Order: C-alpha cells, then structure tokens, then sequence
RNA sequence: GUAGCGGCGAGCGAAACGGGAAGAGCCCAAACCAACAAGCUUGUUGGGGUUGUAGGACUCCGAUAUGGUAGUCUGUUAGUAUAGUUGAAGGAUUUGGAAAAUUCCGCUAAAGAGGGUGAAAGCCCCGUAGACGAAAUGCUGACAACACCUAGGAGGAUCCUGAGUACGGCGGAACACGAGAAAUUCCGUCGGAAUCCGCGGGGACCAUCCCGCAAGGCUAAAUACUCCCUAGUGACCGAUAGUGAACCAGUACCGUGAGGGAAAGGUGAAAAGCACCCCGGAAGGGGAGUGAAAUAGAUCCUGAAACCGUGUGCCUACAACAAGUCAAAGCUCGUUAAUGAGUGAUGGCGUGCCUUUUGUAGAAUGAACCGGCGAGUUACGAUUGCAUGCGAGGUUAAGUCGAAGAGACGGAGCCGCAGCGAAAGCGAGUCUGAAUAGGGCGAAUGAGUAUGUAGUCGUAGACCCGAAACCAUGUGAUCUA
RNA sequence: AUAUCCGGGAGUCAGACUGCGAGUGAUAAGAUCCGUAGUCGAAAGGGAAACAGCCCAGACCACCAGCUAAGGUCCCAAAAU
RNA sequence: AGGUGUAGUGGUAGGAGAGCGUUCUAAGGGCGUUGAAGGUCGAUCGUGAGGACGGCUGGAGCGCUUAGAAGUGAGAAUGCC
RNA sequence: GGUGAAAUUUUAGUACCUGUGAAGAUGCAGGUUACCCGCGACAGGACGGAAAGACCCCAUGGAGCUUUACUGUAGUUUGAU
C-alpha cells in the first residue's frame, strides 16, 4: 500500500508505495506464532547435562552382602535413591532448533511486515544522515518523527553512522534491511525504516 | 530447569494436620497419621451425614410414640388415623408439638381417633 | 501479533501426559502397565512379530523369487499430464524435468495412456505403450524413441 | 538409529497396490500326496496376510 | 535399512553414481653413461630415468631458457600474543542506620554489556563503546636472499620397466559377504609365472571388449580429540544440588595392599566481636554498652517438622477406647462477623494406610518418627491423531554466508503422482491360463507432502532399585598351609 | 437403541461363592472340573448378631421432610405386648 | 450469551477429556526498607488439585497476564542422608 | 548417688469368654469382668524379636562335580611335507 514518507527533519513529504505483496497481504498469526516459537528454540544452547550413576565417581562396588545384614538390598553408593547417587534421565545436550517449511517462513515475514502496515506502525524515512555518529541526535530524529515507544530502526546496508548513533537508545533496536527477521519486527512497537532500507527489503523478499 | 521440592509439600501437608486439630497424640502431630485419620474422619463424616436422618426420625418417631400412648393411642395407630384424616404433619412436627403444645398435640390425636373410628 | 499476547492455532498443540503422579490422574501407580508380568517390567516385552514361540508367521511362509541385477524401472507420464502442454509442444525428459512433472526419469520416460490426450505433440521418451503411442498420433502428434 | 526391516519377512511378502501384503502359502514344500488335487491347486494360489497378524508385523515392514 | 549376509534365526548390513568440504602432487629401482676400487665382471660414487592416448635407455637433431616448491632459527619488515594508558554525563528532595528507592528538575551516550558501592545507580567506583600502547620474547604473514626441483620433436634395431614376487594347493583371517557359485585383500605353509607378441582387473570360469600397469617410497588441506592457556556463553546447578571435593579433598577415615572414600558455605553495612559492673572456680548468665536490629553475640541470616519442656481455658480416677464421626448439655472465649471459636459429660455408629490377593482389620507385606532426596526421559527412526503451509504436487540434506540466531542460497536426494508379475516384461491394467473364460491384485472410486504437537512402538540401561554369578587387568603367604 | 466396519490406546490369560444342570469324589469337602444365571471381584447402603460371594438395593451432592424393599414391630432397638 | 425439557452422573485394571500447583524463559503490566521471598497464626474463597486477605516473624527480592520449556508434584521401595 | 546404651516401634485410652472372620482376634459380635498410676516377679499371647525359609516347588537362574551326554580343546601319538 501507500505509506506517509518523513524527511530526518520531521516534515511530512509525500507518500511512497510498498509492494502488495509484501506489505498488503493479510497477516497469518498462526504462521506468525509458529516463526516466533521457532525462532525463540533456536537461541537455545542447550548445554545442560548430569551424571547419571554410571558418570558419577565411584560407586563399582556392593556395598554390602545381598542377604542377611536387614538392610535394604544395595548394588551402588551412586544409585539414585542415594544422597550423591547418579541422576536418573535429567537434561542432556541437545538442540532446540528446527525449521519450518521455506514457504511458512516467507509467509511470516510478510504478515508481521503487514501487520505494522495495518496498524499505520511502519514509519518511512527518505533517509537517516549525520556526518558523526551522536546518539542526541537520532534521539532527536525520533522526536522529530513523534517515536517514544520501542522501535526497529531499519538502515540500508552501510549506513554505519546512523547505526552508531542510534544503538545505545534503550528503546531502539537497529537492524540491516538484510538481515531481519520476524522475532526482530515482532518485539518493535514501530519499525522506522529508510527509503533505500524498504526498496532492498523489497528485493529480498 | 532444576525444580526443587519448595514450599508445596509443607503446604499440602500443613492442610491436613489443620484438619487433624483436636486428634489424640500424634494423630494431630504427625502428617502420616494425621492423613490416615482425616481420610477415616471424611469417611464417617459422608456415611453420618445420612445417619443423622436416621437418628432424628428415630428419635421424634419414639416421642411421638410416648405422647400417643398418654392419648390412650400407639403410635403406629395414630400415624394411621393422621393419614385417613388427611394431616400431614410430619414426624419432627408432631414430636414437637409432644414435647411443647401437648394440647395440640391432643387436638391432633382426637382427630386421628376420629378418624380411625370412621 | 504480540509477544505477550500469543496463542497458537487450536488444536495445533498438545499437553504431555506424565505417568506416575498420583493415583486421580488415572496413571498413578502402575503407570497405566498393569500389574506383573514381563510387560510391567523396564525395558519389558517381546520383540516385534513374536508370538511367544508359537512358530512365527513369517517362519511358516516360504520365501518367493529374486531380484533381477539388470532391472529396468521407467518414470510413468499418463496422457492427462500432456495435456498440460500446448498444441504443438516438444515433450521432452528435459521438459518435463523443468515442468516438475518427473523429478527422476529412472531408467527412462515411458509414456501411458491413462487419461484422453486433446493436444498436438510431438512425444519423445525412453518407451511408449501401444496405447499412448495410437493416442498421441490419433491426437494428431508424434512419439520418437530416444 | 533408523529402524531396520525384518529381512526375513521381506523375503517373503510384497507390498500391494492398497498397501496389503501379499504373501505366499504354506504347506507348497512337499508331502504332496499327502493332499489333494484340490488342496495343491488352491494352496498354488497367493494370499494376503490377516488383519491379527498384519497388526503384529506391521512396524517391521515400514522401510520395505 | 536398499543390494546382500544370516542355525536365511536373532541379527548383521555395503558400495559406486549424484551433491558438498578440501584439493597437489612427487621421488626411487632397472636399462644406459662416467669415475674410482676390486676379482672381461663387480662393487662404490655421480650422472641418467620414472611410465599405460605405454614410458624410458638408446640414436638423431635443438634449447641452456621458462616456470614451480609440501626447502632454511638467512636476514629485513609488518602484524600479533604475553604488562598497560585513556576513556562522557547528577544534584537536591521524601523515607531510612545507610539511597542507588522516591519526587523534582538536569546531562551523557560510537559508552543504557556487566560488576561493586551501607536497599534497586547510564551520569559514585571498576568498567563498557571508542582511541591508544611494547623495552623483551615468542608466533604468523609477506618481501628479499639463498637452496632445491622444472626441457621440445622425431625414431624403434636392440636393452630396461620392482621373483621366490604374482599366482596356485592346504589352513586361517579380512572384505556388509558366516566357504559359499566367492571374485577382491591379507597371514602361515608348500609349490611357483610371464615379462610389452607381456601382465592385472571388470564378484566362480572362459572368450571378446573395455579399463588399468602390482610385487619400491613420500606427500599439505578438508577429519578426530582437549590434560592445559585466554576471552566468553547457557529457558545449566545453587551446597542432600553442582565435580568425590565451593570449606587446607583424594584430605580425614577404613584397608597388609591394590583400593575404597566422607562430612563440612552464610554475624554485620562496618567489628563497631559486648569497656565496666554483678553472681560464678570456670562455663554461663544479668545489667551496661556497640548496632537500624543481638530472640543478628560468633553452634552467629532465615530458623519448618519430629522431639523436649513451662504456663493453663476446658475435660478426666466404674472405665474396655484404630480413638474418629454424628448427636449433645455444661463451662470458657469473641472471629477474615460467619445460622462464631475452644473444650466436652453423655448417646448412636465405627476393625488404620499401603502392597498383594478369589478373598486382608488382618494372626500376610512395608513404614519408629520428622525433614530432604528418590522412578516413563532424551536422541535417532516407525506409525497414528490433531494443527499449519503448499497442493498433483510437497520438501530440501550436507554445505556456503550469517550473532553458536533468524534468514538466504543449495533440487543432490526423499515421499507422492501406476499398477501387475518371481522375472523377462506389459501397463489402467496386469498375473495365472490354451483361453475373448473365470479368479488374484490394481484402476475405475486421488491427495499428498513439509513441519509442529501428542499417543504408541523400535534401537539405545529406556520407568526406578535388587541378584547369585561370568569375564579381564591388577593386589595379597605381616593370618593360615 | 443400538449394531457392524476402519483405525489410535489399552488392560486381562490365579478368579471366588451362591442357585440350577452334569462329571470326578463316598450323588464327602469352604473339594475338583465344565455348563448356566447372579453377586463379589471392581459396589458403598438396609437385612442375615458379627459375616467379599446370601436376601433387598446400585452412593453426583445438601436437608433435624415424606413413601417403601428385604427384614421386622415385649426390652436392648425404630415399629401391633 | 443463556434458558427449558428429558435422561444420566458407584468403580479396580485401563482408555479419553479438562484442569491445579512448582521452577525457569520471553513480552507486557506491576509490587517491594512505607518491608520481597520464606516462616507462623487466623473463625477466608472455589466443584477438586488449590487461591486470597489480615496479624506476627522476616530482611530482598517477588508477583500478575499471555505464550514457551521442564531435573514439575512422594507416604510407603527391610529406599538414601 | 554418679554415668548411661540396644534390638524393636502404623497410631494406640492395648481385659475375659463364646462366637465371627483370609477358616487360631487386645481391637469385630454378644455377653461378662474391670476405680486411676506404678514397683518386684513369671513368661501364656501379641501366629513376640532376630534372618526377604535353608525344607518344598518354581525361574527355558547360578555355581561346583561326574560320565560310554553334545560340541570342542591342551596334551599325547601317527603320516605327509
Ligand atoms: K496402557
Ligand atoms: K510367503
Ligand atoms: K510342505
Ligand atoms: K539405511
Ligand atoms: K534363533
Ligand atoms: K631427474
Ligand atoms: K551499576
Ligand atoms: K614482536
Ligand atoms: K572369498
Ligand atoms: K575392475
Ligand atoms: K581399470
Ligand atoms: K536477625
Ligand atoms: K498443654
Ligand atoms: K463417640
Ligand atoms: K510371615
Ligand atoms: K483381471
Ligand atoms: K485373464
Ligand atoms: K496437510
Ligand atoms: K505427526
Ligand atoms: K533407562
Ligand atoms: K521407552
Ligand atoms: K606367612
Ligand atoms: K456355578
Ligand atoms: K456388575
Ligand atoms: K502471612
Ligand atoms: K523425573
Ligand atoms: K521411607
Ligand atoms: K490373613
Ligand atoms: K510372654
Ligand atoms: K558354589
Ligand atoms: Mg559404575
Ligand atoms: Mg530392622
Ligand atoms: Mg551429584
Ligand atoms: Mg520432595
Ligand atoms: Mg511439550
Ligand atoms: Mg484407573
Ligand atoms: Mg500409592
Ligand atoms: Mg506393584
Ligand atoms: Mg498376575
Ligand atoms: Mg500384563
Ligand atoms: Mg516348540
Ligand atoms: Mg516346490
Ligand atoms: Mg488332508
Ligand atoms: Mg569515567
Ligand atoms: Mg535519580
Ligand atoms: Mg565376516
Ligand atoms: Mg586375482
Ligand atoms: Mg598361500
Ligand atoms: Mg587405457
Ligand atoms: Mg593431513
Ligand atoms: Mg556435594
Ligand atoms: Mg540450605
Ligand atoms: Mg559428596
Ligand atoms: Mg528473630
Ligand atoms: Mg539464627
Ligand atoms: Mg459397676
Ligand atoms: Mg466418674
Ligand atoms: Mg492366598
Ligand atoms: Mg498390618
Ligand atoms: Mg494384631
Ligand atoms: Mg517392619
Ligand atoms: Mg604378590
Ligand atoms: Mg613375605
Ligand atoms: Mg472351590
Ligand atoms: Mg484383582
Ligand atoms: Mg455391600
Ligand atoms: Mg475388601
Ligand atoms: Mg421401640
Ligand atoms: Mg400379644
Ligand atoms: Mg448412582
Ligand atoms: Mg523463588
Ligand atoms: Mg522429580
Ligand atoms: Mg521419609
Ligand atoms: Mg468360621
Ligand atoms: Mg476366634
Ligand atoms: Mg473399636
Ligand atoms: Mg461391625
Ligand atoms: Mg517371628
Ligand atoms: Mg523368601
């Protein structure tokens, strides 16, 4: 569809027009939910483990004869039941990652775009310049373009400036127009993104 | 994660030794024994509940007896005339009466009589 | 969507059922094993297809045939998916490879009269039955054996 | 590790077109005269593997 | 989990092709030549030569170039590791013992990672982003030096091209392949070739064809692993956990020895760890102090339960009681204020819990009590239900880039779209059969596939605990024979 | 108002007594083994003094309400001396 | 959204369904030296697992909502400490 | 007066007779006897404690032993090479 287009000074300059569809289609909050789930496993390390009675030290011996002590009958120090005895199942390493069919990823990625379309959430820049990284002043960029909530900043590839200054905002979160992904689109109240930043986004998908 | 054992298995068991209250010994002491009295307390408890209407009819059918008897009349007669005179004063009613209005008690009695005779 | 307000789709997900963990869950106990016997025991129960030595079914069924080493296994087309081509289209093992129509020609195309052809072809394939060959022709085309 | 296919049984049944298991027959080795013409005829004739047994074999056959 | 192997049982189980990571090729022996030494050859040295569209020696001519390297404490240079330097921005107010909490206005940010500070701090401290730094010693990369390799073409008369070798018999073994029809590889034993018109392989064997050239050696990378070192990470543990060991732990302790192997963390912000007094021989208390708090006093945070005791509201010395429950006077109390609470004379009814059993109050089993710990899990596969995406299609794997991410690329491959037959093969049919018959299985009469999730199964210790035993290294004759 | 059929998941393969019909036994057994029905099992409640299997009867719960079943009505102990 | 009507609602092995509570993760929204968790007491609420609210103790952290993942629930093992 | 364990132990306000019942009950039924708490004594019962019966049977358990069981094999011996 057709979005409001900001200057960095904060005047509204004419709209521009996003694809269809990427941007127009109805968003899938099915398919939404299952990338977030996705994506939320695949950050997981994993790395848990416990010794099980095979892994703990010691334990090789009976502790005491099968028949005639009146005791409970024991074949380890390291049996499970025993205070220091080996971990019976527990966590082990694993991954957490999978992925979904190639088509359910795009579809995801086109309905959260959608979705930030829909609810007029997707602020177009023609462009983020400063001759020196200054978080003040992108701090005032977002004043500019009346942002006060979370937002994802979308910059063109190589726009090194405008990523430095606006990193260390509490409430920003920058990515490339590349490298972007439904978890990142999802978290931001706004996505405030560049010209050049929605034309590459448009190639990609 | 880890989950450790926590504070619910106090609770839990905190709860049955509050409905132990008043047992003899350990019985309110120890959650063991706690538990398998509360378990036997909910099984008198359920079955009593029953019970009780039992005792109580027994007890005003008894009462009524007696103050039928002063009325030179049974029981098991009056409950008879009551019926074919069209009372239905129930069994708590009447040994009420016995015990509190014996003139209405009479009253009734007469018309049983009456009717019987009919 | 929201991150603190998902849902997933109903039904699409499911809660696991833990065994042993009192009696009202209805696998308290005996976990659902029942009692005794070598299927209550872990790591219990009889391999796959025994019968507790009542001689094995396929036991009493005689084994049948061989594998030819030379078998040749051809990749079937039927008439209806020609039809999917216009009317004077050269079908080819390499088109129908791009159309997505056969993925793997295995030791060849062989063209079946399944379905009715209504188009002009020019059918070239590994092997041709007898009646796709009188249907592709009949249809005004031709076959070639590669 | 992946499940493996009862090779024995693989020898000795194929899966149909309905995803049935055709087999062979018992009782086709030998002793012939201790059957009937009848017996040999329609014990030469192929079967399908019952329901009660299919059930039973049917996870070794899964990859056949 | 295919082809196969297999008491054709249980099970065992490839390889090539295809797609990737990484890639690199080279030296000898012999002929022949030269030198030397020796007993025409017979050794040493150097040259020469290195292979299958056969190569080389040799004999002809023709160029002393051009390229390469898996060489060296050869220097020079840069980088880098091993110390570091620098590094923005806050004051009040309310509460409090203390402020970072709060309120008020400010500011800094290429730094809002994190830690510390008398509670929870972007601006107090250590840091962080960023910029910067090396006398010395390593390591790496270049560059230079030096060293070491690197000839084309035409001729075949002759010579060379790995012998006790190949191979065979016998006996074993390895090949997924258990002697099998058993090729291929190897070990022991015995026998034992050819050599370019030659030799080996193409799964017994022969012919033909094709592909190669054994019996000599070397070779980076892609692969495996981590005792250690540096910087980090975690829907990992948080002291019965986590290493056996957070603590002076492989210690104490046990054992002749091999060997077995513990328990045990927390005052407070700061010791400010209680001057002095009093009872006591001391221990220990009581004051007085310190402290926000000492019922935080070192057995020190919190401080449950079992268990032990003190006070006392009600009850109890004619009663046979799984001990409660229902009914109930009297007495004593006053709440999450509820047709309240505690106790309870007396009356009715009433043989615990668990396990295991046809059946257990059971004179069957298990539990002294209390607390903690303690049992269906995960991975890879199979299959079904549910769910989502796409749909006669569905889907990528390894890998590459990328935050240990999403994602992108990657179509090799896998399932499905056609079956029937042991098979040749035919095909909406096909097999059986002489059959246009009948019958079997199929089509008619279509839904699949990827992923998630749950149920169950399979391979794994596979829900947890338990044998007597078996096997393989060790330690013991300080007891005893 | 169920039947089949297709598929996912089981558990069960020690049964007991009672009535009836048989065998075995001595027309003994709370015996043994079948058939048949019931109850127990896996069923609390009422009756049979107590008493899984007998008789009556199937507890979702509340009531200090009523009617009945087996079995009962002189006292224990509800109801006809 | 609810209402009416009829019927049904004992239960072992076992199948199905739906929930309670525990720790952790994410997002959101909150509470804490004007006292978090934990402990203890109470005559509190819900159909159940269980949930609040007060007093006291305690001295730093912790709820709630939605979704996710689980070393997720103990009274019995002549269990271990 | 000083010092001070242990086995055992579901909680116990822990009688008798006859009966009942998994067929031998302190605990169930009916009846009988019995004020509350101990001390010194005795062992009839708690199928008392101790030991997951050793007899008996079973487990396609184990071990040691035997032989004209099976299959192997060290050793011994005979031949070929
Ligand atoms: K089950
Ligand atoms: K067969
Ligand atoms: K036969
Ligand atoms: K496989
Ligand atoms: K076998
Ligand atoms: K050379
Ligand atoms: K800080
Ligand atoms: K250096
Ligand atoms: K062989
Ligand atoms: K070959
Ligand atoms: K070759
Ligand atoms: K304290
Ligand atoms: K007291
Ligand atoms: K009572
Ligand atoms: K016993
Ligand atoms: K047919
Ligand atoms: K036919
Ligand atoms: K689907
Ligand atoms: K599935
Ligand atoms: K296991
Ligand atoms: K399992
Ligand atoms: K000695
Ligand atoms: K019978
Ligand atoms: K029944
Ligand atoms: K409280
Ligand atoms: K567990
Ligand atoms: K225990
Ligand atoms: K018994
Ligand atoms: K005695
Ligand atoms: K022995
Ligand atoms: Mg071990
Ligand atoms: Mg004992
Ligand atoms: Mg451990
Ligand atoms: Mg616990
Ligand atoms: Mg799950
Ligand atoms: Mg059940
Ligand atoms: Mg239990
Ligand atoms: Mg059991
Ligand atoms: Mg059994
Ligand atoms: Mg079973
Ligand atoms: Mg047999
Ligand atoms: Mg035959
Ligand atoms: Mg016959
Ligand atoms: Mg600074
Ligand atoms: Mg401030
Ligand atoms: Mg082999
Ligand atoms: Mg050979
Ligand atoms: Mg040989
Ligand atoms: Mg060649
Ligand atoms: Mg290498
Ligand atoms: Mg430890
Ligand atoms: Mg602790
Ligand atoms: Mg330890
Ligand atoms: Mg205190
Ligand atoms: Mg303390
Ligand atoms: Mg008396
Ligand atoms: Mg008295
Ligand atoms: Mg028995
Ligand atoms: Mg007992
Ligand atoms: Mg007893
Ligand atoms: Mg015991
Ligand atoms: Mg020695
Ligand atoms: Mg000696
Ligand atoms: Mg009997
Ligand atoms: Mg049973
Ligand atoms: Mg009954
Ligand atoms: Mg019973
Ligand atoms: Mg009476
Ligand atoms: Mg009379
Ligand atoms: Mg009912
Ligand atoms: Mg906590
Ligand atoms: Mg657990
Ligand atoms: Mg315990
Ligand atoms: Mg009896
Ligand atoms: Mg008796
Ligand atoms: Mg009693
Ligand atoms: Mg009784
Ligand atoms: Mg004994
Ligand atoms: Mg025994």
């Amino acid at each position: 569809p057709n979005v409001a287009l900001f200057k960095q000074d904060g005047t509204q300059n004419g709209e521009i027009t996003l694809n269809e569809e990427i941007f127009g289609i109805e968003p899938n909050e099915s398919v939404v939910y299952d990338a977030i789930i996705m994506q939320r496993a695949s950050l997981r390390q994993g790395t848990h483990a416990v010794k099980n009675r095979s892994a703990v030290r010691g334990g090789g011996r009976k502790p005491w004869r099968q028949k005639g002590t009146g005791r409970a009958r024991q074949g380890s120090i390291r049996s499970p039941q025993w205070r220091g005895g080996g971990v019976v199942f527990g966590p082990t390493p694993r991954s957490y990652s999978y992925k979904f069919p190639k088509k359910v990823r795009r579809l995801a990625m086109k309905s959260v775009l959608s979705d930030k379309v829909a609810e007029n959430n997707l602020v177009a820049v023609e462009g983020l310049s400063f001759d020196a990284p200054k978080t003040k002043e992108f701090k005032q960029v977002l004043a500019n373009l009346s942002i006060d909530t979370k937002v994802l900043v979308v910059l063109e590839n190589g726009n090194d400036f405008a990523a430095l200054s606006a990193r260390n905002l509490p409430n920003v979160s920058v990515v490339t127009s590349d490298n972007v992904s439904v978890l990142d689109v999802v978290s931001a109240n706004k996505v405030l993104a560049t010209q050049t930043a929605l034309t590459q986004i448009e190639e990609v998908l | 994660a880890r989950v450790k054992g926590g504070t619910v298995t106090r609770k839990r068991r905190k709860k049955v030794l509050k409905l132990a209250k008043g047992y003899y010994g350990s019985k309110h002491t120890l959650f063991k024994s706690a538990k398998e009295q509360v378990m036997n307390s909910y099984y008198y408890a359920f079955r009593d509940r029953r019970q009780k209407k039992r005792d109580f009819r027994k007890l005003w059918i008894a009462r009524i007896n007696a103050a039928a008897r002063m009325n030179g009349l049974s029981y098991s007669k009056l409950m008879h005339g009551l019926k074919l005179a069209e009372i239905d004063i129930n069994r708590k009613m009447l040994a009420d009466l016995a015990v509190n209005d014996a003139a209405a008690f009479t009253a009734l009695a007469e018309q049983a009589k009456d009717a019987l005779s009919k | 969507m929201k991150l603190h307000e998902l849902k997933p789709a109903e039904g699409s997900r499911q809660v696991r059922n833990r065994v042993g963990r009192g009696t009202s869950s209805g696998n308290g106990k005996t976990a659902g094993r029942g009692q005794k016997g070598q299927k209550a025991r872990s790591g219990g129960g009889v391999r796959l297809g025994f019968e507790g030595g009542q001689t094995p079914l396929f036991r009493r069924l005689p084994k049948r045939g061989f594998t030819n080493i030379n078998r040749k296994d051809y990749a079937v087309v039927n008439l209806d998916t020609l039809n999917r081509f216009e009317d004077g289209t050269e079908v080819t093992p390499v088109v129908l490879k791009e159309a997505g129509i056969v993925k793997n020609e295995k030791a060849g195309i062989k063209v079946l009269a399944d379905g009715e052809l209504t188009k002009k072809l020019t059918v070239k394939a590994a092997k041709f039955s007898k009646s796709a060959q009188e249907a592709i022709e009949a249809a005004g085309g031709s076959i070639e054996v590669i | 590790p992946k499940q493996k296919t009862h090779r024995g049984l693989a020898k000795r049944v194929k899966r149909t077109g309905g995803g049935g298991l055709k087999r062979g027959r018992a009782f086709t080795s030998h002793r012939f005269h201790g059957k009937t013409k009848k017996q040999r005829r329609q014990l030469r004739k192929a079967s399908m593997v019952a329901k009660g047994d299919y059930k039973r074999i049917r996870q070794q056959l899964a990859r056949m």
